[PDB]
RNA sequence: CACCUCGAUGUCGGCUCGUCGCAUCCUGGGGCUGUAGUCGGUCCCAAGGGUUGGGCUGUUCGCCCAUUAAAGCGGCACGCGAGCUGGGUUCAGAACGUCGUGAGACAGUUCGGUCCCUAUCCGUCGCGGGCGUUGGAAAUUUGAGAGGAGCUGUCCUUAGUACGAGAGGACCGGGAUGGACUUACCGCUGGUGUACCAGUUGUUCUGCCAAGGGCAUUGCUGGGUAGCUAUGUAGGGAAGGGAUAAACGCUGAAAGCAUCUAAGUGUGAAGCCCACCUCAAGAUGAGAUUUCCCAUUUCUUUAAGAAAGUAAGACCCCUGAGAGAUGAUCAGGUAGAUAGGUUGGAAGUGGAAGGCUAGUGAUAGUUGGAGCGGACCAAUACUAAUCGGUCGAGGACUUAACC
RNA sequence: GUAGCGAAAUUCCUUGUCGGGUAAGUUCCGACCCGCACGAAAGGCGUAACGAUUUGGGCACUGUCUCAACGAGAGACUCGG
RNA sequence: CUCGUUAAGGAACUCGGCAAAAUGACCCCGUAACUUCGGGAGAAGGGGUGCUGACUUCGGUCAGCCGCAGUGAAUAGGCCC
């Protein structure tokens, strides 16, 4: 498998060798780095470290420059690992540049989502609001929270909450065009994040 | 709805936990010495950042 | 986004043009939190526009302001009567003329009584 | 979104003049039509010396609506009413000449003869 | 946004005239079988232009067979070759969406010649 | 039957939300057939998901219309009224029929008729603080374990092949496209957009003209930025394993044969465990890796001692949004673009004011796609994030190769 | 028990039968009359106008609904009393 | 909770069009069955309404102008069977 991580920039409209258009989305890949690399015999599995985004030393600290030293690279902003990997075709110091890509391949992409904040069941869940007239005093309400003989109410009833800020995956997207020049990825459809946020491309599992 | 049960003394002072309140901000004015909270004017010598005002 | 301040829009509206009106004629003013965050943006909007001098500004101006009177800067009896609308732009585009923009500054100070109301006080130059 | 007890003109001279969708086809719970599917109607106006006249309970194809069609090039096609075409269950029309322009959206559909019979497919 | 721009300009097009709502103007949009590519004129007077640089779109009016049209287009499509304007109206607005509760004489737009 | 409930027991139906069982409506597997093929009938396994919208009636039911792959049966106080309705229930009014000598009643019907509660505890959905995890901290993580999703039609091909005298009409396999449901998002279509723009009515105000302000639902009307958003856009439930159900067995004996079983061994389902996504080390059983700070002062004591300044670091405080009820999270704090403003632009509005020309004037044209321009973009330290303070380690013992 | 009315504010059986209206009408309209249990001042049959009367149908109209979405303001929310 | 907008549809909601929406002023034209000849009836249904000059014999009228829209906002019937 593959994949980097990146910064959503926004959405765009875009001609592919034909009319028909694609709505797209751009993803600012500015040249992820390895970190570390993890084994089984001592961390108990293979991995890779990546970091993108690269901090201000002021805004770093002491044992984050730790650990970005074996690189020989500065302060990255965001940092994960990426699994199920050729740990032979990568190493410290590496630069994962976005032609590791293909305009066309399949792709997975992962990316936290709009907080909505503190919503109400409808909105959270696709409940229906109760009727608004005759004599209706149940308009954007939840229901019952079940039957009488538990004299308790079931886990997993939905109700109000915070919406947003979960973790989503989008599968079976399709990858439309790079540019390394530009660091800059156009991914066709729309996918999980607020603009200047984080997005990590992979390749497909099902594919 | 009713309560249908007096809550306790020891369940009162369980609730009362947070609601202390705190009171922030406090440093000493460069100029004067007093304690001023931070960001704001010293109310005895008016002084911000070495300026009257 | 913008802020609200309990108030209506209209509401508001009136609120921020008295404001702003008294602070053209004070140089100087003790208001609240929200309401200074809001007055310094309008203000310097209009400071703007009394540096462009222009009779178009002088009308986008006398849309928002009440047409108090600043002082009476007298030199005989009565004759020297000047709104806040002269002020603006016979006193203060003159004085900043040369900054790009900064046209007040904010000094938080002692809470109100009555509320607990952050207190502060804006001030020219 | 053409709808249940939703009204529509009628596009040729079956004999009808207005129609009201009694179902969409297409699946269980299908709430919703637009160019290029089927639907189950009445006739609530129908020509007075006409083939199909009023109460009859018939098939129908949907040719033009306001809620309109899109394009894989982002072309978006839109009207001013919303019209119908009587069928019988072959695909074919039960009158002969259709009037009024027509969506591209129905040669992909089948419907051949409506789209020949039609003036201007647009 | 900026990168925005950088990209889409490529695919942005310069063959467009300077057009508004208010003008006629036609279309030679073509359209795609498979085994044939068959221009069609269409002409219609513009209800509005909306958009930024490559999210332009423009909208175009027609009166068939006393059947109000109405038919969108991307301003940049390599599937429309031509966009001729013919009439230069004269209206004061932007968005014309009178129009379509309007029919004939009514809905007939003033020609500037400039 | 009258055991509980008459110092309250709320009565049916519908709505919102669902959950469970399997005696399975569909999908899935299989045996038998009076199963030629398509359709089927019946029985065994299977509860993963799904199981429609309307007319009539207060109705459950039921009839009908029209679809569906299918329109399951039941339970959960005939689920759910401190969650909703109150149509139906003879509360009080009145009236028809009928009964009664009558006051009144129903063996019937009809019109109308007050549904109170600020949630203490558990419970549920979400968010925090504290402490712990045995030196203190910053990050990334395995994953026990939990949850979510689990559906399905139509068409084409195989093929008008097999079947069948014909009629009609296939399994198995590979493709195309939908339905409902759902995850995310706003570039497209549209919606909203109450500190955007323009037009416009009345009155009043800026002394008057002009230009503008106020009030009249944002005065009304026409548009519309960001953001929020569905009806809009993209995607999804894909292949595949392992063990099994029913069934099919292979070999095989008890029982010289036979036999799927007793040992031995294997096919075998939409079902189970994985595989897909998410949460997850409070998983006190508190894990793992990388990196950083180091092993100071005094007093008391052989004390895993106490306070008292600190390192790494974090917090207070402040500017704020991609976040947000408050906490929190995140971006920043002059080692600076965090916000405001300014300058540029963009969207959007749609041709500003002042002039001039023409015109009787209304008004039109030109200066000039002008001017305005909220939240959008990029620069720019002009203002504000000043000064500063607080907290926070020096690391126990036993035994293992010197461990 | 007459005229007149009649599944009716009266008809249980009964969603009576037939027709109309609807795609579909236990309601409604019109006829029939096996009037459980109409009927003549407890008035019968009819009746223009009238009715915050009851009932049903139609046109227009719309957030009633499909299926919800946005905005404003008061409260809820944080702080002070 | 009180308000405001809404794509397409338009009562499919519902016990039931409840509530909301729509109509709403003035001028002119025109106005059915039925009828106690009085009414029904503001039936219904339509059209017009702003500004500036000429024109009347003072209201009509003509021409031109502007807007999506002229009782431009507020106040004023939903109708029919
Ligand atoms: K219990
Ligand atoms: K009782
Ligand atoms: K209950
Ligand atoms: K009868
Ligand atoms: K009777
Ligand atoms: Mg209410
Ligand atoms: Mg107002
Ligand atoms: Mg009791
Ligand atoms: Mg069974
Ligand atoms: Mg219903
Ligand atoms: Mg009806
Ligand atoms: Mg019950
Ligand atoms: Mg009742
Ligand atoms: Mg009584
Ligand atoms: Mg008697
Ligand atoms: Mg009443
Ligand atoms: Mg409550
Ligand atoms: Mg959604
Ligand atoms: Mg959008
Ligand atoms: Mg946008
Ligand atoms: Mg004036
Ligand atoms: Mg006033
Ligand atoms: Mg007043
Ligand atoms: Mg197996
Ligand atoms: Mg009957
Ligand atoms: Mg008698
Ligand atoms: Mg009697
Ligand atoms: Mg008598
Ligand atoms: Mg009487
Ligand atoms: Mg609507
Ligand atoms: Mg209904
Ligand atoms: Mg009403
Ligand atoms: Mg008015
Ligand atoms: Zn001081």
């Amino acid at each position: 498998t593959k994949g980097i991580l990146g910064k959503k920039v926004g959405m765009t409209q875009i001609f592919t060798e034909s009319g028909e258009l694609i709505p797209v989305t751009v993803v600012e890949a500015t040249p992820n780095v390895v970190l570390q690399v993890k084994t089984v015999e001592t961390d108990g599995y293979e991995a890779i470290q990546v970091g993108y985004q690269d901090k201000r030393e002021v805004l770093s600290n002491k044992p984050a420059k730790g650990h970005v030293a074996k690189a020989n690279t500065a302060p990255k902003r965001f940092i994960k690992e990426f699994k199920n990997v050729e740990l032979g075709e990568y190493e410290v110091g590496k630069e994962i540049k976005v032609d590791v890509f293909q305009a066309g391949d399949v792709v997975d992409v992962t990316g936290t989502t709009k907080g909505k904040g503190f919503q109400g069941a409808i909105k959270r869940h696709g409940q229906s609001r109760g009727p608004m007239s005759h004599g209706s005093r149940y308009h954007r309400r939840p229901g019952s929270m079940g039957p009488v003989a538990p004299n308790r109410v079931f886990k997993n009833k939905r109700l109000a909450g915070r919406m947003g800020g979960d973790r989503v995956t989008i599968q079976n997207l399709e990858v439309v065009k790079v540019d390394v020049e530009r660091n800059v990825i156009l991914i066709k459809g729309n996918i999980p994040g607020a603009k200047k946020s984080l997005i990590t491309i992979k390749s497909a599992v099902k594919a | 709805a009713v309560p249908a049960r007096r809550t306790s003394k020891a369940k009162k002072a369980k609730r009362r936990t947070h609601y202390k309140l705190t009171i922030k901000g406090l440093n000493a004015c460069s100029n004067c010495g007093e304690m001023k909270k931070s960001h704001h004017v010293c109310p005895a010598c008016g002084h911000y950042d070495g300026k009257d005002v | 986004s913008y802020r609200k301040l309990g108030r209506t829009s209209s509401q508001r509206k009136a609120m921020l043009r008295d404001i702003t009106t008294d602070l053209i004629i004070n140089e100087r003013i003790v208001t609240t939190e929200a309401r200074a965050k809001e007055v310094r943006s309008t203000v310097e909007k209009m400071i703007t526009l009394g540096k462009r001098g222009d009779l178009h500004a002088r009308r986008q101006a006398a849309t928002f302001v009440r047409n108090e009177v600043a002082s009476v800067r007298e030199e005989d009896e009565s004759i020297v009567v000047e709104s806040a609308l002269q002020k603006l732009f016979n006193d203060l585009g003159p004085r900043f003329a040369e900054r790009q923009g900064g046209y007040t500054r904010i000094l938080k100070t002692e809470p109100r009584r009555g509320d607990a109301a952050p207190m502060v006080v804006i001030e020219f130059v | 979104m053409i709808q249940q007890e939703s009204r529509l003109r009628v596009a040729d001279n079956s004999g009808a003049r207005e129609i009201l969708t009694i179902k969409v086809l297409g699946g269980s719970g299908r709430k919703t039509a637009n160019i290029g599917d089927v639907i189950v109607a009445t006739v609530k106006q129908a020509t007075p010396g006409g083939v199909v006249k009023k109460g009859e309970v018939v098939k129908a194809v949907i040719v033009r609506t306001k809620s309109g069609a899109r394009r894989a090039d982002g072309s978006y096609i839109k009207f001013d009413e919303n019209a119908a075409v009587i069928i019988r269950d072959d695909k074919s029309p039960r009158g002969t000449r259709i009037f009024g322009p027509v969506a591209r959206e129905l040669r992909e559909n089948n419907f051949m003869k409506i789209v020949s019979l039609a003036p201007e497919v647009l | 946004n900026p990168l925005i721009q950088e990209l889409t300009q490529e695919q942005l097009r310069t063959d467009i005239p300077a057009f508004r709502p208010g003008d006629t103007v036609r279309v030679h949009a073509k359209v795609v079988e498979g085994t044939r590519e068959r221009i069609q004129l269409f002409e219609g007077v513009v209800i509005k232009r909306r958009g930024a640089g490559i999210s332009e779109t423009y909208t175009v009016r027609k009166v068939s067979n006393g059947v109000g049209v109405e038919r969108t287009f991307p301003l940049h499509t390599p599937r429309v070759a031509q966009i001729e304007v013919v009439r230069y109206g004269k209206v004061r607005r932007a968005k014309l969406y009178y129009l379509r509760a309007l029919h004939g004489k009514a809905a007939r737009i003033k020609e500037i010649r400039r």
